[PDB]
């Protein structure tokens, strides 16, 4: 029906969403733990 | 009452201001969260009781702040890593954090009585 | 003084931190308007309304990323300051508790000015 | 249609796999709180 | 070669099993990865040349199974790599004392590979 | 020294023989929807949905796959950096002798690569 094509936008837009909040929780892990190793190096 | 400073020019004018709207984000942001748990109370309220071609852009444009809002939540909350990280480094033990946090949580609650003793 | 000392750290540039003030009073408007149509029409009762249901649904996960923004913000803030007055003069521990145990008695005595008022 | 209709029925699933990834990802961060502490309690 | 572990009594047949099944496991993972390769390839052809919803279901609703364990799976390894890094680079103190071994089991990928060259050339 | 490290690390062999049949599994999973495929193309140029579910049949295949050499790296590489600490708390690793072997293991490709263009 058409309540099945609705679905098919929100659900279209939600996985956007995580698909780059996926994506900032690498860009912090990546740039934690060379924070980490980081105060050894100014330690 | 934690800001301390006393000339420093114009910047008193700034920083006492960027505080202000501050302690002001989080008035309008937990006044409007006990806006929108009531619509549920009225949405689910409901159940026991439009256009497809603007539905999308009519949420698309709040599904891309939510974009930004991520994106900017993050990288914000990695410059509390370090910088937290750093005082842990600078401190050793006895947490000031805590105490700088149940600090300020503590002059909300006098900030939001004192503001009642106004109402009276 | 020290008005370079300083230099950025951090809070500096408002004109993004009055944009998300904006951008929730906004929030904050399609809000109230979006539970009064729906208070009308159960008090009128005692397509649209899907689209509400999941446009709410976007203002929830919204805030609550602010919410959090202000609290990292802040937990940012809470530090920096620190990072400030250590590169000063000094910031310690025993001046804080200081003004903790100073505080509740300040708000039990403005509680009390509550109590007695009503 | 009924291809309208199997976008649902993948698109509810790639949501679903996004969302343990989410909390998993937080699972990984929110112990690291609990090492950074461990380590400069041990450095 | 870097394994040692000499005596320590029987434990040293197991940790040497598994070393001798996660090298055969990214052997076979390195495999599978080029049959989809290879068919994925196949399948722009097919796009060229231009089904049962329920019983659909329980054929994928099982493969995302393995994947939403494999992602709780490879978060919960992620920690443990990140963390016994620090303790090892805690003692390890500037140049690199772990990288060295990373760039060592890559070499003796390698060997292993030109093993078997000559095991296949025979 | 048995019961010192304790869990090490390369603990439950049953889990790892688990991970092996599945790609192994998987393995069959991905020639069959190979060859049907390699088959109905022929069909397009001799004869010149079922289609469209081992498509995603197969994209989620392509990320299990990915998964594992995402985890069979993070259970090798943790490894590694298990193993030296154990032996430091024996008695070492370190820093020397690991440059020390990776020249000669590099003698060992080039000695090893000088016999394939023997025979060939």
């Amino acid at each position: 029906y058409d309540e099945i094509f609705t679905e098919n936008i929100k659900l279209k837009l939600q996985v956007q969403e995580y698909e780059t909040e996926i994506e900032s929780l690498e860009k912090v892990i990546d740039m934690l733990q060379k924070n980490r190793e980081a105060s050894l190096e100014v330690v | 009452q934690p800001k301390m400073i006393t000339i420093s020019g114009e910047q008193l004018n700034l920083i006492t201001e960027n505080k202000e709207l501050m302690n002001e984000l989080t008035l309008v942001s937990t006044e409007l969260a006990e806006s929108i748990k009531r619509e549920t109370e009225l949405e689910e309220r409901i159940r026991l009781y439009f256009s497809d071609f603007e539905k999308e852009l009519r949420k698309k444009s709040s599904k891309i702040v939510q974009l930004i809002q991520q994106l900017n939540d993050e990288r914000l909350k990695r410059f509390i890593a370090e910088e937290q990280l750093l005082l842990q480094e600078n401190g050793t033990k006895p947490s000031s954090m805590e105490l700088v946090g149940r600090i300020e949580n503590l002059n909300k609650l006098i900030d939001e009585r004192d503001s009642e003793i106004e109402m009276l």
